């Protein structure tokens, strides 16, 4: 899908909740999870539009009060060309 | 008032908004004969002879006195011809 | 009073034991309109964007806590000046209420159709009709 | 499309007025129509996430007026394997 | 002979007043009477468009006194072949 | 006789004591007993039209106070060849 | 015995009780029990009036205070022949 | 047995936890489960006088605060010849 | 496992919701889903006590304010082998 | 059994501590330890849903006091196919 | 099922009424019943973590108001392979 | 019978007492006598659950005063079947 | 009252109450 | 390792508790259990001193709250080759 | 274009917002995504002095409150080429 939702949280306990509450949702693919340094753990799932955004609004509930908690909830629709570069596309 | 029997249905999409959402059935007193049309008062089925009244008393009749109509079926003969 | 292993739900440990606590029965501890009135709402997007109805479930409705494609993400990316107010229009509607001149009358007598209650008619010179 | 889309009405009328309203809005395909008893009938559209969230809202603005009226309007971005076997699989 | 009229009424009193005043007002076939349970009777007929406005109007005025009266009077000119599948076809 | 009598009754008591009073107070015959629903039992007669005026009038009166009441009495002289389909031919 | 004795109750459980009471309290065969829905089960029974006049005074207040309660209590000493075939012959 | 237990129930779960309790606490047999209709389930328990005492109490406990809850519980410790035959014989 | 857990809603669609939510959250097969009668629909899992444990609280918190909600949400760590022959065995 | 149990924690020290109270506690699998940055250490244990809540408590317990101590204690009764991905599946 | 549940009283009635309140609450199998001298009985049952929580609650509330009453009820989710050569393999 | 009654005294004299009381008092088997350690005698009796009911309550107060006393008198009007290993089948 | 073997030890039995 | 450690416990569950917790924190081996009688249940652990004091001390705390309690924990480094005779060699 | 923006943002959904909302905003070209610990990810563009400065304003309002926020936000007009091998080059 072109949607990307992302739920950045302070932890990878929180996370794992996010990415379970975000896939469980609606058929987004969970394309990667990143340790951004400094304990910022950002999921990233890609999907149609309305599955992203009903996965980011699940994953983001969930994880609000695991760990230390939820730092961001972002969905972008399209993402310029240009940002696709920037974006992983398989969960290492 | 006149004894007529049901032939058909009559259906007028277009019709005023005072006919309300009486039914419109083209009776006729013998086959062959001029075809008129009365507002169903009491529900008749087609082929069965009925009695019809006509200036003012219909008015009444099928809804009020103001209600647009000069023929309505006042009832269902119990044995006719 | 069972000392050892405890499997009782908690606030420390998250996860599924915390949901749903005095609604479920036959648990260790407990056995030992749709749609907002039509004419207050004014949707933002009509048609099949109308948030008027609660649509429950996994719908594409965002929370507070999402950002994203809409608000200052798409308000902010172009820079913009908006420098007066309406000004007066010309149009059929907008003319609606225009001062018009008294209706013309008619004194014509006998027989012409001469009815005073329709609408206004006019004939050449902005007689009455 | 894996998406349901369910609306529950009390009576038939307004939940054929709501199965109509679904179709026509949106590429969803009516799946079932369910006399749950007391009244209440469930019609069960299935599509694309964004297919089911226009469906579903369309139905519930199209039925509200619509006879006794709606008791519900759900969607469910993907169901479980397990909630495919209590869910009609073509109508009747 | 593609539109659909459908009058639900409390009760099979109302409901088969409605269907005789319907098939009577106008050339419809009554395609059902459906017990939707909770006591919800739904005389389903199906007819040309102004035949079923007339049948459906004319039904609606009959059974609003008889019984516990009317709940829906509906007419869906046109319907969608989905929903054709959830309609009955014969009354039986 | 093509006339019908339907009395609707909240309860099988109301319909059975006037099916009984319908029968004996004019020569109809009982068509049938239909279970609508939420309580509802309508009892039909079928017979020329005085004698399903009697019947009818009988019927109410008799099941008025038995049980929880009655909900309709209603007497429909011709019935369309169409509604034909949807009544009872024989008891049950 | 050709009369009829029926008990409406709100729930099996008090149409038991009655049919129980019934039997027990004077000489009359308990015919049948019916599901009317919404919740109402009748009890006919069918002796000799007095025998049935006795059973179904015992059987109403005995079911009076058991579940919700007695809805009707009836007798009819003769049924018309008609109200027979709607009449349950034998319990089962 | 010949003693009868029935505990009758509004929703079929607390009429689940009330067969549960009754045929764990005594020696009884669940003879039946019935959909009364309206809501209402009655569970119906064969065994010893003592062991039907004991299997109603136990049951009307238990089911009270699960679900809607408990309309009736009751014991026939013999039931009259004739209303063995509306007894169901084994469950469905 | 042989334990119970049961979700009783008024209406198709929060029992459905209710169906998806507790067999996502835990490791549980749904069994049945059975219409009670009078608005009422049950929703049945059987699975390890643990699992069993987390789907009815994951079912009864996600159906509580979907359509007219939960009436129960029950579990039964192991059944008497009675009621086992009143429980569905595979869902329809 | 498929459930997850997460413990996060500052430090390494902790978390292997939560680790050994977790496996010794009770039947799960140690199924890794991930760095997340920011000195985060997260310490995943499998195994059945009532299984893995005895370890997650033991090991919370073990960890609250020592060294920095835990940042997370969370329980995933079932975990969706695609956060099996993110989630290390021996321990390294 | 691994976990071991424990429920010593003084006395055999006390014992046999836990026995019987934990095989029943929960799939354990009751793998010994000791006399420790002194007025004491363990009964011991195995089974998965969850059942031996439901089955130690039940039989503690059982037993302690039966006879001289409970001294201690304890859960060992797993137990080290040592202490399996000192507990019961089953009843003796 | 099923039932089982347990009457645990200090001493066997005690136990004898009630052990005669019970048997001469209902129509109840000895099953065993155990020797409970530290002066308790256990003395279990079984059969219908009326006869074990007539049988625990005539033995309590038989023993009541009959040496060191009476520590339970106990019925289980159903034992589980795991109970039924750690249960004397008959006496010596 | 009903005289019998039901009437000994009220208060002294546990277990298996029988409806009230 | 010849050290000895010895848990002397009022009751079996308070030394059960007591054999997990020494056999679970040191390279001790149980070397076995005795029911002195009284009550009194010795769980005798053999190890280096070190890996027998951490046993010791962890069984006494686990144990000490477990039921009746603990009624002795003592050490002893190296054991005379006499005392060997009276010690368990393997748990029996 | 030389001139390089860069937005340093704590996160990396907070510099993916910024990354996507420069390159949407006017003509730059996204160089690269650079992490440099602590939680802080630098996305750099390059394109016209102009075009540089509406990109850096719009990802500089964008990310402010996505997420932990904006660091810095910075404009450098012309690059020398010692700095260029320090900078991210490829569209990678």
């Amino acid at each position: 899908g072109i949607a990307l939702g992302m739920i950045e949280t302070r932890g990878l306990v929180p996370a794992i909740e996010a990415a379970d509450a975000m896939t469980k949702a609606a058929e987004v693919r969970l394309v990667g999870r990143q340790f951004v340094g400094g304990g910022y753990v950002t999921v990233l799932v890609r999907g149609e539009t309305g599955a992203v955004n009903a996965a980011v609004r699940a994953g983001a509930d969930a994880c609000e009060r695991v760990g230390d908690g939820l730092v961001a909830a972002h969905i972008i629709a399209r993402v310029h060309s240009e940002v696709e570069n920037i974006l992983p596309k398989a969960p290492q | 008032m006149k004894i007529m029997q049901v032939e058909k249905t009559l259906v007028s999409t277009n019709r005023i908004a005072d006919m309300g959402h009486k039914p419109l059935l083209v009776v006729w007193e013998k086959p062959g004969a001029p075809r008129q049309v009365a507002v169903d008062a009491i529900g008749c089925i087609p082929g069965d002879w009925v009695l019809c009244v006509g200036s003012s008393a219909a008015r009444e009749a099928a809804g009020s006195k103001s209600y647009p109509s000069d023929l309505t079926i006042i009832g269902i003969i119990d044995q006719w011809n | 009073r069972i000392t050892g292993n405890d499997i009782a739900p908690s606030g420390r440990i998250t996860g599924p034991g915390m949901l749903a606590t005095g609604l479920i029965t036959g648990t260790p501890e407990f056995r030992h309109l749709v749609c907002a009135p039509r004419s207050d709402q004014m949707d933002r997007v009509s048609g099949e964007g109308k948030e008027r109805c609660h649509i429950t479930g996994d719908d594409w409705s965002v929370n507070k806590h999402i950002t994203g494609t809409a608000g200052q993400w798409a308000s902010g990316r172009n820079p913009s000046m908006r420098g007066n107010a309406r000004v007066v229009e010309t149009s059929a509607f907008a003319n609606r209420n225009v001062p018009k001149p008294e209706k013309p009358g008619s004194k014509i007598t006998g027989s012409s159709g001469n009815d005073t209650q329709g609408s206004l008619i006019t004939y050449s010179g902005g007689a009455r009709g």
